[PDB]
RNA sequence: GGCCGGGAACUCAAAGGAGACUGCCAGUGAUAAACUGGAGGAAGGUGGGGAUGACGUCAAGUCAUCAUGGCCCUUACGACCAGGGCUACACACGUGCUACAAUGGCGCAUACAAAGAGAAGCGACCUCGCGAGAGCAAGCGGACCUCAUAAAGUGCGUCGUAGUCCGGAUUGGAGUCUGCAACUCGACUCCAUGAAGUCGGAAUCGCUAGUAAUCGUGGAUCAGAAUGCCACGGUGAAUACGU
C-alpha cells in the first residue's frame, strides 16, 4: 500500500521440530482453517522423506527447499505499446514463501492416492532436481536471463 | 396429503347433492366450485362439471379416478407454446 | 420473602432497592442483599426507507433490567409496610412468599 | 455485443425494438469487444429520454439524450457513444 | 455371481453389489445380508454356492427389475390415460410436483433449445 | 500458599492455581494429554513452563470453562503467565519478553447491515 | 497502511523521477533544505542514466 | 389501508373468538384416535359449516394505526415506519438506538 | 451428583470507580507544530468495532405506509362472496445454495461454545413408532424450567481414485403434521429411483487479521411455509517489494 503495514505477526513454531519455518509450511497447505488435518499431512510426508533419504526431517525437507528456492524472478513493465519483463533480485523471505509455494502446488498436481504420499514424492523428487516444483523454477530462471539487458531501469 | 386418521375431505354440499345423483336417479350434470372435494366410490359413474376459474368442466368420473381431487381434472392455466 | 425489581432505567431501579432496603432495615428485619441478574437485550432492525433500499436500517433495543432482594427473618410488622408502598412508576415489583 | 431493453412508462413495440437494434449495430466498429449492453426508455410528462450502458473490455460506458421523439432520443444517443467508445479504444491502442 | 438374472460384481463388499440389484436400495441391501444371516463386510467371490442361494431367496421376496420396471410403467400409463395435472407433466415433460419452469426445470426439459 | 491467576483469551476463561511439587497437571479433573487432543494445545499450556524451567518443579491445577480449544489453551497460558509472575514478582520481564503477560484482546468481529459477514460484502458482476 | 513511509527516500525518488523525465531542477516542490538535498541527489542522478537510455 | 381492510380484520377478530370453542372441540375429536367413527365423520362435515371468517388462521396483522399489512412487529403493534417514528420521539418507553 | 452442611476466595452477574494523556525518555525539527525510536503498561499514539452523514447534487426513490394541493369516479374506479391468478414457460440476465470427491464418503466411539426465544406460549420425563411424529402430561413469565445432544474436531474401522460406497437432481410408491381446506400451490418422513456434473471461454467479484476461507447455533416475520435477511460463537490462513 502506499503507507508501510506496520506490525507483522508471530509464527508459533512447529509443536514436534519447533521451527517457525516448518510452521509457515503447514499454513501454507493448509485449507478452509484445518490447521490439525495439515498438521498431519506435512508430519507423515516428512516421516516417508526421512525414511528414505535417512537424513533427519528438519535437515532433509531442507534440501529439497534449496533445490527450489528461486534466486532472481521478473516482473512485468508496460513500456510503449509493449510489457517489459525485468529481471531482479528476489528478497530471502520472499524466496522461501515461493519455494514452499511451489513444492505444494507441484505437489497437488499429481495422481497420487493420498495428499501425504503426492507431497512426499514431490519434496524426495525436489531433492534429486525432477518434479514440476523444480521444473518451475528453472523456468523462472530462463526468463530472467533472457532479458537481462533490462537489468538497471528504475523505471 | 391429509392425514388418513381424519379421513377423506369432501365439501358437505357436494357431499349431499350426490345422494340425490345415486337414490333419485337423475342423468344431469352438476356445477360445483369444490375443486378441494376428493372422488368418492358413489360418485362413479355421474359427469360433474368442475369449475377451473372462468369455466365449469365436465368429468365423467370412474372407477380410476377415485381419491383423486375433483380440481385434479379441470386444468386452470392456457398454454398453447412460444 | 423474595422481591424481584424490574425497570427499563439503571438509576431509576438502583432507588426502589435502596429504598427497599432501608424499610427492611427499618420495620426489623435482615435483608439478604440486593443482587443483580442478568439483564435482557430484546432488539430490533426496521427498514428506514419507505419504498426500496433494504441496505439502510436502524437498530433499537430495550434493556431490562433485575434485581433481586430476600427477606430473612420477616418480622410481622415488616410484611405490611413492605406490602403498603408507593413504588416509582415504571417499576415492577413481584413480592411473592 | 449482447443487448437488453427497457421501458419505463413506454411500451417498447417492434419498431422501437428493431429501431434500436439496427442502431446499436454500428457502435461495434468503434471498438471490437463490447459485451452486453443495457438500453432504457422513458418518457416524462413531454422529456423523451434514451440512456444506455455498455459492458466493454475494461470498462463501463454510459451516456443518456433527450429528444422530442424517441427516435431522435436514440439518433442523439449513439452519437454520444460512438465518441466515448473512440476515446477508450485509443487509450488502449496507445503507443 | 448371479442374482435376479443379472450379473452381481464379485469383487464388491456384499453390501455395495446387492445394491446393483434394481428395485433394492440400502437399506433393502442391509436387510438381505441378516434375513439371510450373510456378513456385510464379505465380499462375494468369497462364498459358498449355499451361501448365495439362500441369497437369491431373500431377494425373491421383494419386487424388482423386470417386475418392477413393469410396475412403474403401469402407474405412469395410469396418470397419462387419466389426464389428471400429474398425468400431464408427464405427457409434456414438465417438473410434476410443483417446481418452478419460468427458470431451471432443465432436469425434465432437457438441454436449452435457443430461439429463431 | 498457593499462587493463583486468571486467564482469557477469546471467549474462554481459566482459573488456575498453582503449587510447589514435581510436576503434576490437571485441567477440569482430567490429565493434560486426556484433555487436549491436538499438540499446539499442548505446546501452548506448558511453553511459560518451558521457558522459566519450573517444568518439573511446580505443580498445577486448572479449570475452564467457555470458548473452544485453541481459545482454552490459549487462555490457560496467561493464566499460568499470571500465577507464575506472581509466586515470583522476578520472573515477569522474561515473561514479559516473550509476549505471554499481554491479553489478546482479538475478538471475532460483529456482522454488519448489508454485509454477508463482517467484511466480506455481496458480489455484483460488472461481467 | 498502519504509518507512513521515509520521508527522505520519497522525496529522493521524486526527485529521480522529474530527473529520468527531464524535468528542471527549480521544480523541486521543497524548501525544507533537508528534503530539498535528497531530491536534487535523485535529480543528478538520474540525470546521468537518461544518456544511456533511447 | 382501505377502510374495508381495516374492518374485515373486526369482522374476523369477533368471530374467530365467539365460536372459538366450537371449533376447538369440534375439532378435539377429529384427531381423536380413539373414537366413534360415527361421531368424527359427522363432526368434520360440522366443523366446515361454521363460518370461514371464524378461524384464527384468517386473520393479518396490520398496524394498528395505519393498518399495513407488511413489515409488522408483535412487541409494538406497529408497522416498522410507524414505530421508527414513535422511537425517535421518545413514545416508547426504553428503546433508543443501539451499538455494539 | 456443588450432592450436603458450609464457604464469599475464585469464575461470573452489574452498579460504581481507576486507566492512555504523545504524560515520561532519547534523536531529528524554524528556540515551533510535529516526526522516528525507547520505557513502563492489559492496552500506545484515532488500541479494536459501532452510532454519528456538512452546504449541496441527481425536477434520484416513495401520492400503494401515512399525510396532502389539484384532478377524476359516485346503482361504481365504492361494497360483499366463491373459484382462479400473482407459482404460467421456446428463452435472456442478476443474486445464491449444493456439488464435481480421498485435506474426502460411510459406520461406530468421544471432546470443547456464544448469543437468543418462551404464556396460554417453551414443553421435559414415560409409553408407542424404522421415521416424520402420536399419547400422556412434570417444570418454567425463566442466571432456576423448556427449546437444546453444537459442528467442524478427535480415535478405530472401512472405501482405493471409479462417473465410484463421489453427487442427490428427477420420478413412482407409501406416510406425518399445520390448517374449514394442502388438485392447481405447503413443510417434512420412509422405501425405490440415482440425472447433469471430472473444477468451468471471453470476461468478472470479495477480502489487509480473529479478516478471508470454512463449521455449526439463534432470531424477526410466522397456523404451516428460508438455500433469503438480521444476529452469535468454533477452527483460522495467505501476502503488501513497492507506486
Ligand atoms: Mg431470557
Ligand atoms: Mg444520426
Ligand atoms: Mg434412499
Ligand atoms: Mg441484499
Ligand atoms: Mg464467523
Ligand atoms: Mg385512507
Ligand atoms: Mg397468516
Ligand atoms: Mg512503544
Ligand atoms: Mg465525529
Ligand atoms: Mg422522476
Ligand atoms: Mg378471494
Ligand atoms: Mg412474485
Ligand atoms: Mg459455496
Ligand atoms: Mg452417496
Ligand atoms: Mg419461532
Ligand atoms: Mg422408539
Ligand atoms: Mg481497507
Ligand atoms: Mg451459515
Amino acid at each position: 500500500p502506499r503507507r508501510r503495514v506496520i506490525g507483522q505477526r508471530k509464527i508459533l513454531p512447529d509443536p514436534k521440530f519447533g521451527s517457525e519455518l516448518l510452521a509457515k509450511f503447514v499454513n501454507i497447505l493448509m485449507v478452509d482453517g484445518k490447521k490439525s488435518t495439515a498438521e498431519s499431512i506435512v508430519y507423515s510426508a516428512l516421516e516417508t522423506l526421512a525414511q528414505r533419504s535417512g537424513k533427519s526431517e528438519l535437515e532433509a525437507f531442507e534440501v529439497a527447499l534449496e533445490n527450489v528456492r528461486p534466486t532472481v524472478e521478473v516482473k512485468s513493465r508496460r513500456v510503449g505499446g509493449s510489457t517489459y519483463q525485468v529481471p531482479v533480485e528476489v528478497r530471502p523471505v520472499r524466496r522461501n514463501a515461493l519455494a514452499m509455494r511451489w513444492i505444494v502446488e507441484a505437489a497437488r498436481k499429481r495422481g497420487d492416492k493420498s495428499m501425504a504420499l503426492r507431497l512426499a514424492n514431490e519434496l524426495s523428487d525436489a531433492a534429486e532436481n525432477k518434479g514440476t516444483a523444480v521444473k518451475k523454477r528453472e523456468d523462472v530462471h530462463r526468463m530472467a536471463e533472457a532479458n537481462k539487458a533490462f537489468a538497471h531501469y528504475r523505471w | 396429503p391429509r392425514s388418513l386418521k381424519k379421513g377423506p375431505f369432501i365439501d358437505l354440499h357436494l357431499l349431499k347433492k350426490v345422494e340425490k345423483a345415486v337414490e333419485s336417479g337423475d342423468k344431469k350434470p352438476l356445477r360445483t366450485w369444490s375443486r378441494r372435494s376428493t372422488i368418492f366410490p358413489n360418485m362413479i359413474g355421474l359427469t360433474i362439471a368442475v369449475h377451473n376459474g372462468r369455466q365449469h368442466v365436465p368429468v365423467f368420473v370412474t372407477d380410476e379416478m377415485v381419491g383423486h381431487k375433483l380440481g385434479e381434472f379441470a386444468p386452470t392455466r392456457t398454454y398453447r407454446g412460444h | 420473602i423474595r422481591i424481584r425489581l424490574k425497570a427499563f432505567d439503571h438509576r431509576l431501579i438502583d432507588q426502589a432497592t435502596a429504598e427497599i432496603v432501608e424499610t427492611a432495615k427499618r420495620t426489623g428485619a435482615q435483608v439478604r442483599g440486593p443482587i443483580p441478574l442478568p439483564t435482557r437485550k430484546e432488539r430490533f432492525t426496521v427498514l428506514i426507507s419507505p419504498h426500496v433500499n433494504k441496505d439502510a436500517r436502524d437498530q433499537y433495543e430495550i434493556r431490562t433490567h433485575l434485581r433481586l432482594v430476600d427477606i430473612v427473618e420477616p418480622t410481622e410488622k415488616t410484611v405490611d409496610a413492605l406490602m403498603r408502598l408507593d413504588l416509582a412508576a415504571g417499576v415492577d415489583v413481584q413480592i411473592s412468599l | 455485443m449482447q443487448l437488453n431493453i427497457t421501458g419505463n412508462n413506454v411500451e417498447i413495440t417492434e419498431a422501437l425494438r428493431e429501431f434500436v437494434t439496427a442502431k446499436f449495430a454500428k457502435l461495434e466498429q468503434y471498438f471490437d469487444r463490447i459485451n452486453q449492453v443495457y438500453v432504457v426508455l422513458k418518457v416524462e410528462k413531454v422529456t423523451h429520454t434514451s440512456d444506455a450502458t455498455l459492458h466493454v473490455n475494461g470498462g463501463e460506458i454510459h451516456a443518456s439524450a433527450e429528444g422530442q421523439d424517441m427516435y431522435a432520443a436514440i439518433d442523439g444517443l449513439i452519437d454520444k457513444l460512438a465518441r466515448q467508445l473512440t476515446k477508450h479504444k485509443d487509450k488502449l491502442k496507445q503507443h | 455371481a448371479r442374482i435376479a438374472g443379472i450379473n452381481i460384481p464379485d469383487h464388491k463388499h456384499a453390501v455395495i453389489a446387492l445394491t446393483s440389484i434394481y428395485g433394492v436400495g440400502k437399506t433393502r441391501s442391509k436387510a438381505i445380508l441378516a434375513a439371510a444371516g450373510i456378513a456385510e463386510d464379505v465380499k462375494i467371490s468369497e462364498l459358498s454356492e449355499g451361501q448365495i442361494d439362500t441369497l437369491r431367496d431373500e431377494v425373491a421376496k421383494f419386487v424388482v427389475e423386470g417386475d418392477l420396471r413393469r410396475e412403474i410403467s403401469m402407474s405412469i400409463k395410469r396418470l397419462m390415460d387419466l389426464g389428471c395435472y400429474r398425468g400431464l407433466r408427464h405427457r409434456r415433460g414438465l417438473p410434476v410436483r410443483g417446481q418452478r419452469t419460468k427458470t431451471n426445470a432443465r432436469t425434465r426439459k432437457g438441454p436449452r433449445k435457443p430461439i429463431k | 500458599n498457593q499462587y493463583y491467576g486468571t486467564g482469557r483469551r477469546k471467549s474462554s476463561a481459566a482459573r488456575v492455581f498453582i503449587k510447589p511439587g514435581n510436576g503434576k497437571i490437571v485441567i477440569n479433573q482430567r490429565s493434560l494429554e486426556q484433555y487436549f487432543g491436538r499438540e499446539t494445545a499442548r505446546m501452548v499450556v506448558r511453553q511459560p513452563l518451558e521457558l522459566v524451567d519450573m517444568v518439573e518443579k511446580l505443580d498445577l491445577y486448572i479449570t475452564v470453562k467457555g470458548g473452544g480449544i485453541s481459545g482454552q489453551a490459549g487462555a490457560i497460558r496467561h493464566g499460568i503467565t499470571r500465577a507464575l509472575m506472581e509466586y515470583d514478582e522476578s520472573l515477569r520481564s522474561e515473561l514479559r519478553k516473550a509476549g505471554f503477560v499481554t491479553r489478546d484482546a482479538r475478538q471475532v468481529e460483529r456482522k454488519k447491515v448489508g454485509l454477508r459477514k463482517a467484511r466480506r460484502r455481496p458480489q455484483f458482476s460488472k461481467r | 497502511k498502519r504509518q507512513k513511509r521515509d520521508r527522505l527516500e520519497r522525496a529522493h525518488q521524486r526527485g529521480y523521477q522529474a530527473g529520468i523525465a527531464g524535468r528542471s531542477k527549480e521544480m523541486c516542490p521543497y524548501q525544507t533544505l533537508n528534503q530539498r538535498s535528497q531530491w536534487l541527489g535523485g535529480w543528478r542522478e538520474a540525470m546521468a542514466d537518461r544518456v544511456v537510455m533511447a | 389501508a382501505k377502510q374495508s381492510m381495516k374492518a374485515r380484520e373486526v369482522k374476523r377478530v369477533a368471530l374467530a373468538d365467539k365460536y372459538f370453542a366450537k371449533r376447538a372441540e369440534l375439532k378435539a375429536i377429529i384427531s381423536d384416535v380413539n373414537a366413534s367413527d360415527e361421531d368424527r365423520w359427522n363432526a368434520v362435515l360440522k366443523l366446515q359449516t361454521l363460518p370461514r371468517d371464524s378461524s384464527p388462521s384468517r386473520q393479518r396483522n396490520r398496524c394498528r394505526q395505519t393498518g399495513r399489512p407488511h413489515g409488522f412487529l408483535r412487541k409494538f403493534g406497529l408497522s416498522r415506519i410507524k414505530v421508527r417514528e414513535a422511537a425517535m420521539r421518545g413514545e416508547i418507553p426504553g428503546l433508543k438506538k443501539a451499538s455494539w
